[PDB]
């Protein structure tokens, strides 16, 4: 049966851009410290580079009729075509509006679309409307169905720019198609199991010390290397990964055995990968290859590859559960079992071997999302402030 | 009495011409600010 | 049907010609530049292989956009909607603020026109209205800015009479002598100032209070107006404008800007015309709001106390008054009307009043001319 898109469920605004004669696809982006304004992510090389869609996602917190919600200005719904939305920027908690403000792209009608804190006010409200006559107002909207997005403040279509040199997204009264792709369901997640998008801590068969990377010795080269450490590394924030999928629709689903996914460090921004000479090493987004940056998690060191299995659309089944499940990272196209270098806090080197150790095992436990916010925040500050101390220097 | 001087070359000027008028020919107490001050400042010049 | 028409205007932009179609346009004053440049152009104002024949392109785009302009003044909504902060209604007010800038509209309005002139034969060279720029344009510049936008703060409102609006009044006071009052153009700018400038001015009377810094511009407004008011071609009704906005600003302005004013009141009301009756007036209420200024030796604090120049202008003011009244076949209405300024002016003038000792000689010349007195 068709999904239909709900109240309190996470999803990611997609448009298309035929630039240069090729179809590309962008979802609408915010980052919620720094810039409040938002941009667009490219989710269509996602075999060259890895989408960031942690400050993709949007969660449908509100569906109201016109007249209630100009009541309620002047004093699970699932959602129908002709109300009014309220989209909370997942990653920062604020909201999507119209800044009022222009930042002049050769457009003097079109104001700039941003986050908000608040919900008061007509400006984080928009409105969604059928794409084509197949649709109809007060019918239910479904995930596969294309949406026109208008500013209530406003009466501007949230739109896509082409003049600008840059691509921008901005409201304009030039309409846009935007296709809502259904990210994860909040009341279906089962809790205490893996996710996609998860920030987790990778607990190693000792459960007293997880897979890490060197501390702030300074040098971005030798924060590049993975090795096993304990202590309190456990509860600083270098410890921390982020599971993505190879998936853009569905990508908060529950992860099966055998899932391929990327691993990325949360206060570096590398993603973990096997160079050719068979160590692990941090490397960057724009050359994070799925041919090396992909991984799975396996219930056992056995050889029995899972071979081809159904990409299903929707939750999946609850498969991986956290701090009991005992998981074995494989790489997706060498074979290879993570495990320690063994050589002799304790500093034990991560390397990637045929048949690895006895105990391989690798526990997971979920970050707090205070932490992996606060992580994420660290990120963003230490990119900010070294672009600033460069131009000084400069 | 400056502006006075000035007015009444300019009228001699345009009668000689024999037509047109100068936005400028209204009194000095119509004239504005912007365009007293050239006239305003050198009197002032002189004084001071 | 305004917030339909609005709606489906910015629905499809295109309606509002290419400087305002948002994609590179220039602006509504780059606009009208570009259009007055084309109308002097012979070449792009006509088809180039009388007037119906020969649609002077210039004229159509002005014509144009100030239409557009007017409509959407027009679909303003209403100020009491706006106070009653009906929410629709101020939505409307923004996206046409968003659509229109105000600089925009402000240099529409300052831009001049080119006046007739007399020829070297005497007969007036007249330009064709059909041909450059005319008042009526920014008559509806006048309409949105007062609709939509609104005179509501006194440095904005003081910059526009500095920069759009006395300019207009000075050439039609230009225009009045007798040869250049009968030209259309002339018809054509009265009918703009009374029917959209002066109005305004009525109807924003109250913001003219603080203006002690403004004081050259707030005496050339009143000036100009009362050179205007002065006039032939002016019919009852724009003379009825005139008045009642002359007799709103100088009740609201400060007692001492208006000297200037006065000594060329003093010449003119004597002569006890049909003109003097709004003369007789503006005196009355001056003279009947301010009587403690003049005859108390403190006054106001704030606006203080006669500089016994006015004094002594309003003494030989009183005494021609009297003596032109006393010799003056009887009128009925300019009897009752002049006996409250009379009354008025003796009231405000201290009764032990001295008669100024150093009699000032060698006034200005221009005040003992009649020809204009210019």
């Amino acid at each position: 049966e068709i999904q239909f898109l709900r109240t309190d469920d996470e999803v990611v605004l997609q448009c298309t851009a035929t630039i240069h004669k090729e179809q590309q696809k962008l979802c609408l982006a915010a980052e919620g410290f720094g810039n409040r304004l938002c941009f667009l992510e490219s989710t269509s090389n996602s075999k060259n580079v890895p989408p960031d869609l942690s400050i993709c996602t949007f969660v449908l917190e509100q569906s109201l009729s016109v007249r209630a919600l100009q009541e309620m200005l002047a004093n699970h719904r699932t959602l129908l075509y002709g109300h009014a939305i309220l989209l909370r920027h997942s990653y920062s908690g604020m909201y999507l509006c119209c800044l009022s403000t222009s930042r002049s792209s050769t457009d003097k009608l079109a104001f700039d679309v941003g986050l908000q804190e608040d919900t008061t006010g007509e400006a984080c409200w928009w409105t969604i409307h059928p794409a084509s006559k197949q649709r109809s107002e007060g019918e239910k909207v479904r995930v596969g169905d294309d949406l026109i997005l208008v500013s209530v403040s406003s009466e501007r279509y949230l739109h896509l720019s082409y003049g600008n040199g840059s691509l921008h997204v901005d409201a304009a009264f030039q309409q846009t198609l935007w296709s809502v792709a259904p990210i994860s369901s909040g009341s279906e997640a089962a809790q205490g199991y893996l996710i996609g998008g998860d920030v987790l801590r990778l607990l190693h068969g000792h459960m007293d010390e997880c897979l890490t990377v060197p501390s702030g010795e300074h040098g971005e080269e030798q924060r590049r290397t993975v090795h096993y450490e304990g202590g309190a590394v456990s509860v600083h924030a270098r410890s921390l990964w982020r599971l993505e999928t190879l998936r853009v629709a569905w990508s908060g689903s529950h992860i099966r055995w055998g899932q391929p996914f990327r691993l990325r460090h949360v206060t570096t921004g590398k993603y973990l990968s096997l160079m050719e000479d068979k160590n692990l090493l941090l490397m960057d987004k724009e050359k994070a290859d799925v041919k090396s940056t992909a991984f799975t998690f396996r219930s056992s060191k056995e050889k029995l590859d899972v071979g081809v299995r159904k990409e299903v659309d929707g939750m999946g089944t609850s498969e991986i559960k956290y701090g009991d499940s005992v998981c074995y990272i494989q790489h997706v196209d060498t074979g290879l079992w993570l495990t320690y270098q063994s050589v002799d806090s304790i500093q034990r080197k991560a390397i990637m071997h045929h048949e690895g150790h006895m105990d391989d095992g690798i526990s997971l436990s979920r970050s707090q999302h205070e932490e992996s916010r606060t992580a994420r925040v660290i990120r963003s500050t230490v990119f900010l402030f070294n672009r600033f101390i460069r131009g000084l220097d400069a | 009495n400056y502006h006075n001087i000035w007015a009444k070359k300019k009228k001699m000027e345009l009668e000689s011409k024999g037509g047109g008028n100068h936005p400028l020919l209204v009194p000095y107490d119509t004239l504005t600010a912007k365009e007293k001050a050239k006239d305003r400042e050198k009197a002032q010049d002189i004084l001071k | 049907n305004a917030n339909v028409v609005v709606r489906l205007l910015i629905r499809r932009p295109e309606c509002f010609g290419p400087a305002l179609r948002g994609e590179g346009g220039n602006g509504l004053l780059a606009a009208m530049e570009e259009a007055i440049k084309i109308a002097e152009d012979p070449s792009r104002d006509g088809p180039s292989p009388e007037e119906d024949d020969t649609i002077h392109m210039g004229n159509a785009i002005m014509t144009f956009y100030s239409a557009l302009i007017d409509l959407l003044g027009r679909c303003a909504p209403e100020m009491h909607l706006i106070h009653a902060g009906k929410g629709e209604a101020i939505r409307i007010r923004s996206i046409l603020r968003s659509l229109i800038p105000l600089g925009d509209l402000v240099g529409v309005i300052s831009i001049a026109f080119q006046m007739p002139t007399i020829a070297k034969d005497g007969n007036v060279v007249e330009p064709d209205m059909s041909a450059g720029f005319c008042p009526d344009h920014k008559a509806a510049m006048v309409l949105f800015l007062d609709r939509v936008y609104g005179i509501e703060v006194q440095d904005f409102l003081l910059h526009l009479l500095e920069v759009g609006f006395l300019p207009d009044l000075r050439a039609a006071a230009s225009l009045d002598t007798a040869a250049l009052s009968a030209t259309d153009m002339a018809l054509a700018l009265n009918r703009y100032l009374c029917t959209a400038v002066l109005p305004l001015l009525t109807r924003c009377a109250p913001l003219f209070a603080g203006t002690e810094h403004h004081a050259s511009l707030i005496d050339s407004l009143l000036h100009t107006v009362y050179r205007l008011s002065k006039g032939c071609s002016l019919t009852k009704a724009q003379r009825d404008s005139i008045e009642v906005c002359l007799l709103s600003i100088c009740g609201q302005l400060r007692p001492s800007m208006m000297q200037h004013l006065l000594r060329r009141l003093v010449f003119d009301v004597p002569l006890l015309n049909e003109h003097a009756k709004m003369p007789l007036k503006l005196l009355t209420n001056h003279y009947e709001r301010c009587w403690k200024y003049y005859c108390l030796p403190g006054g106001w604090g704030n606006f203080g106390a006669a500089s016994e120049e006015e004094l002594h202008l309003s003494r030989k003011l009183f005494w021609g008054i009297f003596d032109a009244l006393s010799q003056k076949k009887y009128e009925q209405e300019l009897f009752k009307l002049a006996l409250p300024c009379l009354s008025a002016v003796a009231g405000a003038l201290p009764p032990d009043y001295m008669e100024s000792n150093y009699v000032s000689m060698m006034e200005k010349q221009s005040s003992m001319d009649s020809e204009g007195n210019f």
